[PDB]
C-alpha cells in the first residue's frame, strides 16, 4: 500500500487515482487482522504504515500476541505465491465485476 | 416473590375456591358444563376434580398432587 | 416512575441526559459546545459552567444538580464539568444497584463514607510543594505554565509567556482578581513583541484627529468617564415664523451646544484630561477636546468601563454634568501608540494596583483566539500554583489513586456498604476516561495503563494530555490544588447523594 | 444485537437454572412434552431435560453435558459462571472493548486462576479429615436433622469410612457407597447405633434349626439353590423316570457332600446359599456340620462377592456340586460371629479379606424416618466419598469462587494490556456463585457476598490471617463459615474443571458474531 | 441529535454550503443569482457577495458563513475557495469518522497538516521584484490576475490606478496600508 | 366501593409522605405556585404544597395540621399511622367485617392506648435549665428532621429557648424567629436575646436605651399629630428640603412621640441614600428590605402595627423596646432589639448556610425543636421513642385483643399492627428490610426490656435501647398524634360515598 501509493503518485490519468484507491482498499486486511486482535485497527494500520515508511520492510500482526512484533523470530511468514495469487485472482474478479453493466436471463 | 409463585398461588386459589363449597354435610351442588351440551351433577370434590379442565400448568400440577394424595387414602 | 426505584431511575436518567451535554466539554483541550438558545443567536464556549448557564435545566434533578455544581463557582479551575460528571457517573454506576431493589439511604451513607475517606486520603497524600523563602519559584511556575500550554508551537515564545505569567504573579499579588486574566487581542505583526503594561488597554480607535498633535505622554491625567452623548446637529430643526432671522433656524442648537461648551469648560477646569464613554461622540466634540488639551475615548464596552472605574476607585456617572468631584481617579501616565495596524490606548499604573494587562501580537487568529480560553486557563493554572498551598496530580491521576484506594478499602469493609464503595471508586474513573476521550485517543487503553501502573510503584501517573500514552502528571507540573479538589469532590458527592435521596417530584397546578 | 442475542439466551438459561444451584435451591417444573410433568431441584437434570430453543443455549448445554460426562456434577456451577461471564463480557463490549481481547483475558484469567487454586488454595486429604470429616458429615446431616441426634451419627460414619477404607491401586482408597451393609431396625432406642466390622446379611431368624449359634472360621458362598421344585436353574422335570424326577435332588444333595468337604478343606464350616434351597436340604449339611444358611438375596450375593472375593461362578459353572470349590469363592476373613444383638441374630463376618467392609444398623422407631436417615446418611457417605476422591480438596460453599475473585482482581492490575480489564470483569463475574448461594437462602446476596469478599480480602492482604483463606457461605445456611474447621468440601478437580469448562464455553459462545 | 450522528448532520449542512460554492470558484465559475424579499435580482461570481446574504438552513452553516465573512479584507479572491476547501475537508472527515476516528484527532491532524502545508508553501515559489518603485511587473500581475474574470475586457487602466493609489499609501507603515483610507464611490452614468 | 377508593387514596398519600419519616427520611422535590424548586424532608411543607384534592386525603392532612398547631412533633406520624389504620381496615373489610365494627374497635383501642401509655412512659424532663440536659431532651426531635449534623442544632435551640423561657411555667410558641442571611458554615450560627434582622440600610445606633419603633410603608413623613409635614417626590431641591423636614420630624418623634413610643421609623419602601445620610447626621436609624411578615413580627413584638398608608401616629400603634443596637454576627451587619421583659418573651437566632434550601431545612428543624420545647414545658413527662413506644403499645393492644372476646378484636389486632407499621416506616427509610428488623425487635421486646427500637446506625437490621441512646419523644406529642390520627381514621372510614353538592 505504501509503495503503490507512491507509484500512483508517480502515475498519470484517472489510473493514478484508481491505483491510490487500490492501495487504500488493500489496507483493509491488516486493519481487519488488527480488528480480530486486541489492538484497535486504525492505530495498528497507521503504525504499520509508519514502520514501513521508516525502513523495517517486514512488520505485521502475529499469532503469538496481538501487538506489532514482526521484526524476526515470532513473525508469521508465508510463501509469496499465496499472496500474489490472492492479488491476481481478486483483481481479475473485480475486473469482471466492474466489467458488468447488467445481468440478463436467457 | 417472582411471578411464577404468584401464578402457582392463583391457580391453587381458583381450584380451592371451586372445591370449597363441596365440604361439609350441607355441601353445595356443582355445575359441570360439558361442551357437548350435557350437565354432570356432583356433590363432592373428587368427582369434579376428576373431570375439571385445568389449562394452567400450576393447577394441573395441583391436580397431579391431588391424584397422589387420593391414590394413597 | 412514581415512587422509590422507578422515580430514582428517571431522575438519574435525567442526570445522565444533562451530563452528556457537558461531559464532552471536560478537559483543557476540551471538545467545546454550541448553544443556540436564548435569543436565536449562536455562541461557542469550552466551559462547562458557561454551557450550563446558557442552557436551561427544566428537569428538577438537573436543576438541583447544576445549582450545586455551579455553587462551587469553578472560578479557579474547570470544576463545574468535573463535579457534574462525577455526580452523574456516581448515579450511572449505582443505577443497576438501586434498580435491583437497593434502599436509597444506605447508598447515601456509602457515598458519605467514601467521600470522607477520599478527602482524608487526598489531604494525606497532597504534597505541599511551595517553599516560601526562596523567590526563584518562578523557575517552576514558568515550567508549569509552559507545560499547561505544551501542545502548541513553543520555540522561544514560551519564555515570553512564562515571564508574562510570573510577572503577572507578582502583578496579581494581592487577591483573587478577574480583569487580570483577559489579554488584549492584536492583529498583525509577529508574535515576538509581547510586553506587560499596567492598568488597561483599549480597542480600535476611530479615525479621529489628534493622534499625535496633542502629545500622548499625558503626565498625571485626571480621568473622566461619561454616559451621555455629544452628537452632531445635522438633523434639521424647524423655526419658520419669519424670514428676517434665518440664523434662528440654527440658534436653537447653538444654545444647546453653548450649554455643552459650558459643561466642557467645567470639565476643563475640573482637571479631567481623557473622557471615557459607552457611546460614540460627535466629531465636532472630538475636535473640541483636541483643541482644549483633552481627549475622547468613547464608544467602548462596559467591561473596560468597570475595569477602569475600579482602577481609579471611582464610579459611573450616568450624566454629562456634575463631574466636578472626586468621582474619578488619577492615572500616572496615559499613552496612545500605533501598534501594528491599529492605534491603541493605555493607562499605565492608574491610582490603585489591582489593574493591569498585557499585549498579545502574532498576526493571526488561530493561536490567539485559542489564547482567549487557553491562556485564560493557563494563568489560572499559575494562580492555583501560587495561591493554593497543596496540589495533587491532575488529569485523572488522583482519580486513579482514589479508584485504587477506595476500591481496596471497599474490599476491606465487611458490610454490604463495600460493594457500593467499590461502585463509587469505579465512578471516580470517569474524569481520566472522559478527559482521555476528549483528547481523541481511545480511553480504554489509557485507563488500563493507569490501572496497571497504580497498585504498585509511583502514584502520580495519569494521562499525558499532550501525548497519547501515560506520564507522571505531577512531574509535568499538571497539578490540581488539594483544597479545590476536596471542595469539587465533596460537591460532586453531595450532588449524587441529593439526587439519590429524593423521591417523587411533586407540583401543584 | 448479533452477539447480545446469544448472551441474553445464555443468561436466560442461567436464570432458569440459578434458583436451584445449592442444596437449598427451589424446585423446577420441567415439561419437555405436554403432561410429562417433572419436579427436580438439581440443575443437572433440568439441563439434561430443558428443551433449549436457541443455538447458543444448545452449545452451552452441550458443553455442560460434556463436563458432566467428563467429571463430577458441577454442571450448574459451569452454566451460571459461564453465563455471568457472558453478560459481563457483553457489558465490556458495550464499553468498546474488542471481543478477542476479552477472549484472551478470560483465557489468561482461567489459567492464572487454576494455577492459584492448585498452588495455594487446595488442601490435601492426607492432611485433612482426621477429625474434620466428622463436622463435614454434621453439615451433611444439617439438611435432614431430625432431633438432637447427628453428632453420634457423625462419629459413626467417620469410624465406618475409616474401617470401610477400600485399599486399592493408585493410592486412592475410596470405597463404593453402596457396598456398606446399612440396616434399618425397629424396636430400638433410635439415638444409639452400633457399628460392627464385616458385612451383614438378611439373617434368618425364627427358623434356624441349623445351629449357627456358634462362631465360625470361614463362610462359603453359593448362588445355586438345590430344590425339590422347578423354581430355579438346574432343576428339571422333563426326565422320563418316576425315580430320577425325585432323586435328581437327592443325588445332587449327596454330591454336595463333596462340595462341603471342599469348603471344609478350604476352611469354611458354614456355607450361605441363595433363596430357593429347601430346609430339608439344609438338614443334609447340618448333619455333616457344614451347615447352610438360607434367604441370602441378590444384593447380599453382590456384597459378598465384591467384599470377600467370593466369586461363586469362578470355577463352579453348572448347578451340580461336582465341580471344584476353592478359595476363589470362599468368604475370606478371620472369624465369623452370629451373636444375638438387639433381639436380632445378625451374621457378621469379622475382618472380611480383600475388602474390609462394615455393617450399619440404623436404629429407628418407624419405617419412614428409618428411610429418611438412610437417605441422609447415604448422602453423608457420598459427600465424604467425594471429598476422598481427588485426594486433594478445596473449600466448598463458594469460598474458592470468592477468594479467587480477589486474586483475579489483584492480578488484573498486575498487567497493562487491554486483557486486564477483562481479567477484572471476570473476577467480579465469578462472584455469582456466592451470590446465587446467598439468594437461595433467605439472607440477601449483597450483604453476605460483601462479608465473604471482605473476609477473603483480609486473607489476601493480612498475611498473618492465612487460615482465613477458606471462609465461605454455608450451603444450607446464610452465614459465612470456616469451611475447613467445619463445613462442606468439594473436590478440587471437579471445580477446577468447572471453571475451565465455564471459561471455554464463554469463549466458544462469545467468539460468535452472526448467524447466516 | 447528539454525538457523531449530530456531527454528521453538521457535515451535511457543510456539504450543502460546499456543493453550492463548488460551481462558483475560479474565473469560469458559475454565478449565483441573489434575490431579496424586495425581489431585486443580481448575478455574481464573488463568493463573498454570495455569502453576504446566504440565509441559514441549519445553524452551523450560518456559523461558518459568518466565519468566512470575517476575513474578507485579507482573504481576497478565493473566499469561495476557502469555503469549498473546508467543505472538502469535512466531506473526507465524514469518511474518517466512518473509519471511527474521534473528531478532535482529525482536527489536530488537520492543524498539523496546515502547519506542514505552510512550511512547504513558503518554499513553493519565487519572489516578484520590488513593489514600490518599478511597479511594471506588478502591472503585469494586476492585469493577469484581475481583469480576466467578469470585466468586459482587461485593460491597463483600472489596475494601474489601483496600484498607484496603493503605492501612494503603501510604504509609511513599514510596507503596509489600511483600507480605512481607501474607499470606492460607485456612481452609474458614464 | 367508595370506602375502598378512599382507603386507596389515603394509602397512597401516607405512602408518598412516609418516605420522609424518621431522621434518615428521604427528601422530595417541591414546586409550589411560586415555582421555586427545593428539596425537603418535612411532612408539614410537603403536604402544604401537595394538592390533596381527594377529600379523604384533605381530611387527614387537615387533621395533621390540627395536630401540628396543637403539638409540634408527630405531624408525619399522623399521616403514616392513619395510613396504616386505613390499610388494615381495608384488610378487615376484605375479610367482610362491617365499617361500624372496625370504627368502634379503633375507638376502644385508642381509649385503651390513651389509658395505658401514661404507664408506658419511662422518664420525665428535669428542670429546663442546664443547657446540656434540655439539649439531650430535644435530641430526638432535632435528629428527626436533620441527620449528620445534629448536636449543634440541639444546643442552638436549647440555648435560644432557655435564654428566653421565663421563670413562670409558661412559654409562647411565637418566640423564636429565624434570620436566614447567607454565608458559609452552619456551625457559625448563634442566638441573641430579642429579635434580629438580616441586613438593612446602614446606621449608627443611638436608640441603645429606651428604644421605640415606628413603622411606615407610606411616604416617609412621620409628622406628629400636632403639626403637618410631608415629603413629596416631584423635584429635587424641594425634595431635599422635605428630607430635612421629616428628619426634623424624626427628631421631634424621638423627643416627644418617644413618650408614646416612636423613635426609629421602619420603612417598607426604599428611600434615597442621601436621605439615609441625613438620618445619620440627625441620629435616627431605620430598617429596609423587610417582608410584610417581618414588619408584622417587629411591630407585634413591640406592640406596634404597620400602617398601610399615610396617617399621623397615635398611641394605638406605638411600639416599646429597651434597646436597639448592632452586631456583626457572621461578619455581616445584623440589627438587634433587646428587651427587659417590658414586652420581651422573644428570642431570635441567626441561621447560617450556603443555600436557601438548606436554610429552609434549618428553619423546619428550628420550628420542630421550639415546638417540642413548648410541649415539654407544659408536659414535662416524655416518652421513649424510636419505635419503642409504638411497639410497646402494639404488644399491649395485642394482649388486650386476646383479652376481648367476640368481635371488635379484629380492629384491636389491626390497631396494634398499625403501631407495628411505624418501625416499618423507620426500616424502609433506614435501608434495613422491615420484616427482619420488626421480628427481631419483637424478639427483644416481648422479654420486657420495653425500651428497644430500630437502631439506625447499624447497617444490619438490629436494635438498641433508646433510653441511654438519647432517642425519646414527647408524651403529649405522641398522645395527641395518636388521638387525632385515630380520629381522622374513624372519620374517614365513616364515609361510604363521595358526593358533590352545589
Ligand atoms: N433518632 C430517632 N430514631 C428513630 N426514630 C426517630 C428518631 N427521631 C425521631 N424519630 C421518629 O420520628 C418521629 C417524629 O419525627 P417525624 O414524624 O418524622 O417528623 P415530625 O416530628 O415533623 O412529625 C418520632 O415520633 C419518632 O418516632
Amino acid at each position: 500500500a505504501l509503495r503503490l501509493t507512491e507509484y500512483s503518485r508517480t502515475l498519470s490519468g484517472m489510473e493514478s487515482y484508481c491505483v491510490r484507491a487500490f492501495a487504500d482498499a488493500m489496507e483493509v486486511i491488516p486493519s481487519t487482522l488488527a480488528e480480530n486482535a486486541g489492538l484497535n485497527p486504525i492505530s495498528t494500520v497507521t503504525e504499520l504504515r509508519n514502520r514501513h515508511a521508516q525502513g523495517e520492510k517486514t512488520a505485521g500482526i502475529n499469532v503469538r500476541k496481538g501487538g506489532i512484533s514482526n521484526i524476526l523470530e515470532e513473525l508469521v511468514v508465508q510463501p509469496l505465491l499465496v499472496s500474489v495469487s490472492a492479488l491476481t485472482l481478486a483483481t481479475e474478479t473485480v475486473r469482471s465485476i466492474l466489467k458488468i453493466d447488467d445481468v440478463v436471463n436467457t | 416473590g417472582r411471578k411464577v409463585q404468584s401464578g402457582n398461588i392463583n391457580a391453587a386459589k381458583t381450584i380451592a375456591d371451586i372445591i370449597r363449597t363441596c365440604l361439609g354435610p350441607k355441601s353445595m351442588m356443582k355445575m359441570l358444563l360439558d361442551p357437548m351440551g350435557g350437565i354432570v351433577m356432583t356433590n363432592d370434590g373428587n368427582a369434579i376434580l376428576r373431570e375439571i379442565q385445568v389449562q394452567h400448568p400450576a393447577a394441573k400440577s395441583m391436580i397431579e398432587i391431588s391424584r397422589t394424595q387420593d391414590e394413597e387414602v | 416512575s412514581s415512587q422509590g426505584i422507578p422515580q430514582l431511575v428517571s431522575n438519574i436518567s435525567a442526570c445522565q441526559v444533562i451530563a452528556e451535554a457537558v461531559r464532552t466539554t471536560l478537559g483543557p483541550r476540551g471538545m467545546d459546545k454550541l448553544i443556540v438558545d436564548g435569543r436565536g443567536k449562536a455562541t461557542i464556549s469550552n466551559d462547562g459552567a458557561t454551557i450550563l448557564k446558557l442552557l436551561d435545566v427544566v428537569h428538577p434533578a438537573a436543576k438541583t444538580l447544576v445549582d450545586i455544581a455551579k455553587s462551587q463557582d469553578a472560578e479557579v479551575g474547570d470544576g463545574t464539568t468535573s463535579v457534574t460528571l462525577l455526580a452523574a457517573e456516581f448515579l450511572k454506576q449505582v443505577k443497576p444497584y438501586v434498580e435491583e431493589g437497593l434502599h436509597p439511604q444506605i447508598i447515601i451513607r456509602a457515598f458519605r463514607t467514601a467521600t470522607q475517606l477520599a478527602v482524608n486520603k487526598i489531604k494525606e497524600i497532597a504534597v505541599t510543594v511551595k517553599k516560601a523563602d526562596k523567590v526563584e519559584q518562578r523557575k517552576l511556575l514558568e515550567k508549569c505554565a509552559m507545560t499547561a500550554l505544551s501542545s502548541k508551537l513553543i520555540s522561544q515564545q514560551k519564555a515570553f509567556f512564562a515571564k508574562m505569567v510570573v510577572d503577572a504573579v507578582m502583578m496579581l499579588d494581592d487577591l483573587l482578581q478577574l480583569k487580570m486574566i483577559g489579554i488584549k487581542k492584536v492583529q498583525g505583526g509577529a508574535l515576538e513583541d509581547s510586553q506587560l503594561v499596567a492598568g488597561v488597554a483599549f480597542k480600535k480607535t476611530f479615525s479621529y484627529a489628534g493622534f499625535e498633535m496633542q502629545p500622548k505622554k499625558y503626565h498625571n491625567p485626571k480621568i473622566a468617564l461619561l454616559n451621555v452623548e455629544l452628537e452632531l446637529k445635522a438633523e434639521k430643526d424647524n423655526a419658520e415664523i419669519r424670514v428676517h432671522t434665518v440664523e434662528d433656524y440654527q440658534a436653537i442648537v447653538d444654545a444647546e451646544w453653548n450649554i455643552l461648551y459650558d459643561k466642557l469648560e467645567k470639565i476643563h477646569h475640573s482637571g479631567a484630561k481623557v473622557v471615557l464613554s459607552k457611546l460614540p461622540i460627535g466629531d465636532v466634540a472630538t475636535q473640541y477636546f483636541a483643541d482644549r488639551d483633552m481627549f475622547c475615548a468613547g464608544r467602548v464596552p462596559e467591561e473596560d468601563l468597570k475595569r477602569t472605574m475600579m482602577a481609579c476607585g471611582g464610579s459611573i456617572q450616568t450624566s454629562v454634568n456634575a463631574l466636578s468631584a472626586d468621582v474619578l481617579g488619577r492615572c500616572q501616565v496615559f499613552e496612545e501608540t500605533q501598534i501594528g495596524g491599529e492605534r491603541y490606548n493605555f493607562f499605565t499604573g492608574c491610582p490603585k494596583a489591582k489593574t493591569c494587562t498585557f499585549i498579545l501580537r502574532g498576526g493571526a487568529e488561530q493561536f490567539m483566539e485559542e489564547t482567549e480560553r487557553s491562556l485564560h486557563d493557563a494563568i489560572m493554572i499559575v494562580r492555583r500554583a501560587i495561591k493554593n498551598d497543596s496540589v495533587v496530580a491532575g488529569g485523572g491521576a488522583i482519580e486513579m489513586e482514589l479508584s485504587k484506594y477506595l476500591r481496596d478499602y471497599s474490599r476491606t469493609i465487611p458490610g454490604k456498604q463495600q460493594l457500593l464503595i467499590g461502585a463509587y471508586a469505579k465512578a471516580l474513573e470517569i474524569i481520566p476516561r472522559q478527559l482521555c476521550d476528549n483528547a481523541g485517543f481511545d480511553a480504554t487503553n489509557i485507563l488500563n495503563k493507569l490501572r496497571a501502573r497504580h497498585a504498585q510503584g509511583g502514584t502520580w501517573y495519569g494521562v499525558d494530555i499532550n501525548n497519547e500514552d501515560i506520564a507522571d502528571n505531577f512531574e509535568a507540573f499538571v497539578w490540581e490544588p488539594a483544597m479545590v479538589r476536596i471542595n469539587a469532590l465533596t460537591a460532586a458527592s453531595e450532588a449524587a447523594c441529593l439526587i439519590v435521596s429524593v423521591d417523587e417530584t411533586i407540583k401543584n397546578p | 444485537t448479533i452477539r447480545s442475542q446469544n448472551v441474553m439466551a445464555a443468561a436466560s438459561i442461567a436464570n432458569i437454572v440459578k434458583s436451584s444451584l445449592g442444596p437449598v435451591g427451589l424446585d423446577k417444573m420441567l415439561v419437555d412434552d405436554i403432561g410429562d410433568v417433572t419436579i427436580t431441584n438439581d440443575g443437572a437434570t433440568i439441563l439434561k431435560l430443558l428443551e433449549v430453543e436457541h443455538p447458543a443455549a444448545k452449545v452451552l448445554c452441550e458443553l455442560a453435558d460434556l463436563q458432566d460426562k467428563e467429571v463430577g456434577d458441577g454442571t450448574t456451577s459451569v452454566v451460571i459462571i459461564a453465563a455471568e461471564l457472558l453478560k459481563n463480557a457483553d457489558e465490556l463490549v458495550k464499553q468498546k472493548i474488542h471481543p478477542t481481547s476479552v477472549i484472551s483475558g478470560y483465557r489468561l484469567a482461567c489459567k492464572e486462576a487454576v494455577r492459584y487454586i492448585n498452588e495455594n488454595l487446595i488442601v490435601n486429604t492426607d492432611e485433612l479429615g482426621r477429625d474434620c470429616l466428622i463436622n463435614a458429615a454434621k453439615t451433611s446431616m444439617s439438611s435432614k436433622i431430625i432431633g438432637i441426634n447427628g453428632d453420634f451419627f457423625a462419629n459413626m460414619v467417620v469410624d465406618a469410612v475409616l474401617a470401610i477404607k477400600y485399599t486399592d491401586i493408585r493410592g486412592q482408597p475410596r470405597y463404593p457407597v453402596n457396598s456398606v451393609n446399612i440396616l434399618k431396625a425397629h424396636g430400638r432406642s433410635q439415638m444409639e447405633s452400633m457399628l460392627i466390622s464385616g458385612y451383614a446379611l438378611n439373617c434368618v431368624v425364627g427358623s434356624q434349626g441349623m445351629p449357627k449359634r456358634i462362631v465360625n472360621a470361614k463362610i462359603a458362598c453359593l448362588d445355586f439353590s438345590l430344590q425339590k421344585t422347578k423354581m430355579k436353574l438346574g432343576v428339571q422335570v422333563v426326565i422320563t423316570d418316576p425315580e430320577k424326577l425325585d432323586q435328581i435332588r437327592q443325588r445332587e444333595s449327596d454330591i454336595t457332600k463333596e462340595r462341603i468337604q471342599k469348603i471344609l478343606a478350604t476352611g469354611a464350616n458354614v456355607i450361605l446359599t441363595t433363596g430357593g434351597i429347601d430346609d430339608m436340604c439344609l438338614k443334609y449339611f447340618v448333619e455333616a456340620g457344614a451347615m447352610a444358611v438360607r434367604r441370602v438375596l441378590k444384593r447380599d450375593l453382590k456384597r459378598i462377592a465384591k467384599a470377600s472375593g467370593a466369586t461363586i461362578l469362578s470355577t463352579l459353572a453348572n448347578l451340580e456340586g461336582e465341580e471344584t470349590f476353592e478359595a476363589a469363592m470362599l468368604g475370606q476373613a478371620e472369624e465369623v460371629v452370629q451373636e444375638r444383638i438387639c433381639d436380632d441374630e445378625l451374621i457378621l463376618i469379622k475382618n472380611t479379606k480383600a475388602r474390609t467392609s462394615a455393617s450399619i444398623i440404623l436404629r429407628g422407631a418407624n419405617d419412614f424416618m428409618c428411610d429418611e436417615m438412610e437417605r441422609s446418611l447415604h448422602d453423608a457417605l457420598c459427600v465424604v466419598k467425594r471429598v476422598l476422591e481427588s485426594k486433594s480438596v478445596v473449600p466448598g460453599g463458594g469460598a474458592v469462587e470468592a477468594a479467587l475473585s480477589i486474586y483475579l482482581e489483584n492480578y488484573a492490575t498486575s498487567m497493562g494490556s487491554r486483557e486486564q480489564l477483562a481479567i477484572a470483569e471476570f473476577a467480579r463475574s465469578l462472584l455469582v456463585i456466592p451470590n446465587t448461594l446467598a439468594v437461595n437462602a433467605a439472607q440477601d446476596s449483597t450483604d453476605l457476598v460483601a462479608k465473604l469478599r471482605a473476609f477473603h480480602n483480609e486473607a489476601q492482604v493480612n498475611p498473618e490471617r492465612k487460615n482465613l483463606k477458606w471462609i465461605g457461605l454455608d450451603l444450607s445456611n446464610g452465614k459465612p463459615r470456616d469451611n475447613k474447621q467445619a463445613g462442606v468440601f468439594e473436590p478440587t478437580i471437579v471445580k477446577v474443571k468447572s471453571l475451565k469448562f465455564a471459561t471455554e464455553a464463554a469463549i466458544t459462545i462469545l467468539r460468535i458474531d452472526d448467524l447466516i | 441529535l447528539m454525538g457523531l450522528e449530530a456531527l454528521k448532520s453538521h457535515i451535511m449542512a457543510a456539504k450543502a454550503v460546499a456543493n453550492t460554492m463548488r460551481t462558483s470558484l475560479g474565473p469560469n465559475g458559475l454565478d449565483k443569482m441573489m434575490v431579496d424579499k424586495d425581489g431585486d435580482v443580481t448575478v455574481t461570481n464573488d463568493g463573498a457577495t454570495i455569502l453576504s446574504m446566504m440565509d441559514v438552513d441549519h445553524q452551523i452553516a450560518k456559523l461558518m458563513v459568518e466565519l468566512s465573512k470575517s476575513q474578507d479584507d485579507e482573504i481576497g479572491d478565493g473566499t469561495t475557495g476557502v469555503v469549498v476547501l473546508a467543505g472538502a475537508l469535512l466531506e473526507e472527515a465524514e469518511q474518517l469518522l466512518d473509519r471511527g476516528i474521534h473528531p478532535i484527532r482529525i482536527a489536530d491532524g488537520y492543524e498539523q497538516a496546515a502547519r506542514v502545508a505552510i512550511e512547504h508553501l513558503d518554499k513553493i515559489s519565487d519572489s516578484v521584484l520590488v513593489d514600490i518603485k518599478d511597479t511594471e511587473p506588478l502591472i503585469q500581475t494586476a492585469k493577469t490576475t484581475l481583469g480576466s474574470k467578469v470585466v468586459n475586457s482587461c485593460h491597463r487602466q483600472m489596475a494601474e490606478i489601483a496600484v498607484n493609489a496603493v503605492l501612494t499609501v503603501a510604504d509609511m507603515e513599514r510596507r503596509d496600508v489600511d483600507f480605512e483610507l481607501i474607499k470606492v464611490e460607485g456612481k452609474v452614468g458614464g | 366501593e367508595a370506602v375502598y377508593r378512599n382507603i386507596q387514596a389515603c394509602k397512597e398519600l401516607a405512602q408518598t409522605t412516609r418516605t420522609a419519616y424518621g431522621p434518615n427520611g428521604m427528601n422530595k422535590m417541591v414546586i409550589n405556585h411560586l415555582e421555586k424548586l427545593f428539596v425537603t424532608n418535612d411532612a408539614a411543607t410537603i403536604l402544604r404544597e401537595l394538592e390533596v384534592q381527594h377529600p379523604a386525603a384533605k381530611m387527614i392532612v387537615m387533621a395533621s395540621h390540627m395536630q401540628e398547631q396543637e403539638v409540634g412533633d408527630g405531624t408525619n406520624f399522623v399521616l403514616v399511622f392513619a395510613g396504616a389504620l386505613l390499610e388494615l381496615a381495608e384488610e378487615l373489610l376484605r375479610i367482610g367485617l362491617s365499617v361500624s365494627e372496625v370504627i368502634e374497635g379503633y375507638e376502644i383501642a385508642c381509649r385503651k392506648a390513651h389509658e395505658i401509655l401514661p404507664n408506658l412512659v419511662c422518664c420525665s424532663a428535669k428542670n429546663l435549665r442546664d443547657i446540656d440536659e434540655v439539649s439531650s431532651l430535644l435530641r430526638t426531635s432535632i435528629m428527626s428532621k436533620q441527620y449528620g449534623n445534629e448536636v449543634f442544632l440541639a444546643k442552638l435551640i436549647a440555648q435560644a429557648c432557655v435564654s428566653i423561657f421565663p421563670d413562670s411555667g409558661h412559654f409562647n410558641v411565637d418566640n423564636i424567629r429565624v434570620c436566614k442571611i447567607l454565608g458559609s458554615g452552619i456551625s457559625s450560627s448563634s442566638v441573641l436575646h430579642g429579635m434580629v434582622f438580616k441586613k438593612e440600610t446602614e446606621g449608627d445606633v443611638t436608640s441603645v436605651k429606651d428604644a421605640k419603633i415606628a413603622v411606615y410603608s407610606c411616604p416617609f413623613d412621620g409628622m406628629i399629630t400636632e403639626t403637618k409635614g410631608t415629603v413629596l417626590i416631584k423635584t429635587a431641591e424641594e425634595l431635599m428640603n422635605f428630607s430635612k423636614g421629616e428628619e426634623n420630624l424624626m427628631d421631634a418623634q424621638v423627643k416627644a412621640i418617644a413618650d408614646t413610643g416612636a423613635n426609629v421609623v421602619v420603612t417598607g419602601g426604599k428611600v434615597a441614600d442621601m436621605a439615609l445620610h441625613y438620618a445619620n447626621k440627625y441620629n435616627i436609624m431605620l430598617v429596609r428590605l423587610n417582608s410584610k411578615w417581618d414588619l408584622r413580627r417587629l411591630c407585634k413584638t413591640v406592640g406596634a402595627t404597620a400602617l398601610p398608608r399615610l396617617t399621623p401616629p397615635v398611641l394605638e400603634e406605638m411600639g416599646h423596646c429597651d434597646s436597639v443596637y448592632l452586631s456583626e454576627v457572621g461578619d455581616t451587619q445584623v440589627v438587634v432589639f433587646k428587651h427587659e421583659k417590658e414586652d420581651g418573651a422573644i428570642s431570635t437566632i441567626v441561621l447560617r448556610g450556603s443555600t436557601d434550601n438548606l436554610m429552609d431545612d434549618i428553619e423546619r428543624a428550628v420550628d420542630d425543636g421550639v415546638n417540642t420545647f413548648k410541649v415539654l414545658t407544659r408536659d414535662k413527662r416524655l416518652v421513649p421513642g424510636g419505635g419503642a413506644t409504638e411497639i410497646e403499645l402494639a404488644k399491649q393492644i395485642t394482649s388486650y385483643g386476646e383479652t376481648c372476646p367476640g368481635l371488635e378484636q379484629y380492629a384491636i389486632k389491626k390497631f396494634a399492627e398499625a403501631f407495628e407499621a411505624i418501625p416499618r416506616a423507620l426500616a424502609e427509610n433506614s435501608g434495613v428490610k422491615a420484616n427482619e428488623v420488626i421480628s427481631k425487635l419483637y424478639a427483644v421486646h416481648q422479654e420486657g426490656n420495653k425500651n428497644v427500637g430500630l437502631d439506625i446506625e447499624a447497617e444490619v437490621p438490629a436494635v438498641k435501647d433508646m433510653l441511654e441512646a438519647g432517642i425519646l419523644d414527647t408524651y403529649l406529642g405522641k398522645y395527641w398524634a395518636i388521638k387525632l390520627a385515630t380520629n381522622a381514621a374513624v372519620t374517614v372510614l365513616r364515609v361510604d360515598q363521595i358526593i358533590m353538592a352545589k
